[PDB]
This record gives C-alpha cells, sequence and structure tokens, in this order.
C-alpha cells in the first residue's frame, strides 16, 4: 500500500530514532560460503530513506515500495536484520533495545467513513490495508 | 607481532584471517602449557610462582664481599646496589 512497512518493537517509553542501511555479500551472506563474494565484508552501502511514525514500544519504518523483500529477521538488540540470501537491510536503533522486530504483515484499516449519523448511531466503514 | 591488514574488498580475506589468528596463536604466552619466552621481560605489579621458582647467578648479582687485604683494620667499598650489611 502505502510502502514496505518493517515494525520494530523496543523498551523505551519514548520515540527512538532509526537509521537503515541496504548492503549485499557482508561476511556470512555470501553464496558459495565465507569471503566468496565479490568485494570481501561487503559491497557498497546504501543509506535508506524511511518515514518513521511511533505508538508505545512499536516504531514502524516505512521504506519506498521498491525495497519491499523477504526474508528471515535477526534481532540483535542494538540492530535489526532482515537477511534475504546475500542482501541485508538493517535497522539501527537509539536509545533503546529491540524486543522483537518483523515485516508488518497484519495491517491497520485506512479510509475510515462516518455516514448515517443520528442522535443515537453512526455507521463507520473502512478499506483493509 | 606483525599482523597483515583486514579491510574491506581486499583478496585473500579467509587466508589473510586463518594466518593472522594463527600468528597471535602461536606468538602469545597463554594461561595454560609449557612454553619458552624471549625478551626484556618487565613486571610491573606483584608475582607469585606457587611451582619451582629458579634463576641464574643469584650470589653474584645479590651477595657481595668485600674486606681489607694490607691491613683488616677498617673496610672501604662503593656500594653495587641497595642494600643490608653485616659487618
Amino acid at each position: 500500500p502505502s510502502g514496505f512497512n518493517v515494525v520494530i518493537e523496543h523498551d523505551s517509553e519514548y520515540q527512538p530514532d532509526v537509521k537503515v542501511t541496504y548492503y549485499k555479500n557482508s561476511i556470512g551472506t555470501e553464496a558459495n560460503g565465507f569471503d566468496t563474494g565479490p568485494v570481501f565484508g561487503g559491497e557498497r552501502i546504501y543509506n535508506l530513506a524511511s518515514s518513521l511514525s511511533y505508538i508505545r514500544n512499536k516504531i514502524n519504518v516505512e521504506l519506498p515500495s521498491v525495497y519491499a523483500m523477504a526474508g528471515e529477521v535477526v534481532n540483535n538488540g542494538n540492530e535489526l536484520l532482515l537477511i534475504n540470501g546475500t542482501e541485508i537491510m538493517r535497522f539501527v536503533i537509539e536509545g533503546a533495545t529491540i524486543t522483537k522486530g518483523y515485516v508488518e504483515k497484519v495491517k491497520p484499516p485506512t479510509n475510515l467513513i462516518v455516514s448515517d449519523v443520528t442522535s443515537t448511531s453512526a455507521k463507520i466503514s473502512w478499506e483493509n490495508g | 607481532a606483525e599482523l597483515t591488514k583486514i579491510t574491506r574488498g581486499m583478496q585473500n580475506g579467509a587466508e589473510t584471517i586463518n594466518d593472522n589468528l594463527n600468528k597471535l596463536n602461536t606468538i602469545t604466552v597463554q594461561k595454560t602449557g609449557d612454553e619458552t619466552i624471549a625478551g626484556k621481560k618487565t613486571f610491573s605489579g606483584d608475582v607469585s610462582v606457587d611451582g619451582d621458582f629458579t634463576m641464574k647467578k643469584f650470589a653474584d648479582s645479590y651477595v657481595a664481599f668485600f674486606a681489607n687485604k694490607g691491613s683488616g683494620n677498617t673496610v672501604t667499598f662503593t656500594a653495587p646496589w641497595d642494600c643490608t650489611a653485616e659487618v
């Protein structure tokens, strides 16, 4: 929909910052085993532009739809890693500890409309995320 | 020890890491096994040896004897180090 959304659950009662990077063939992600890639340690690191929004204990990292990828989620507490083969999308939190992280699958409803409103009732209608 | 720098994009990364780990493992003094350590080793703090301690030329570098040959009445000498005398 709006984009590709990665949820980061943390222990802060506030709004931790998140910095997103992307890189291929870092140590342990090479297809033919350790150091079988074209640039040992990892190829070009790209900074990914994110739009962040917050609720208590949950950061929602909205990235452009073009970056959308599958993959294993690794939680290292200081950083979250979205590993898809050779590709890694790295999320670095500031001022909190990552509790759990995941690509948002169950997404919140959207076009909320109040119709047929009377003194005693109203009808709420929406659209799936 | 002279280790070879590990950089992003390097060739022979696995072998250079292996050689460096092997270099460190064979040059370092470890908390187990029998070893031989070369070089002048100066210890800042306290040192205790629970096992058998063994040293070279003890009597020469700790015990010094100075006596007057021609008279035997007065001994005059330049102290080799800081010490306790037994006249």
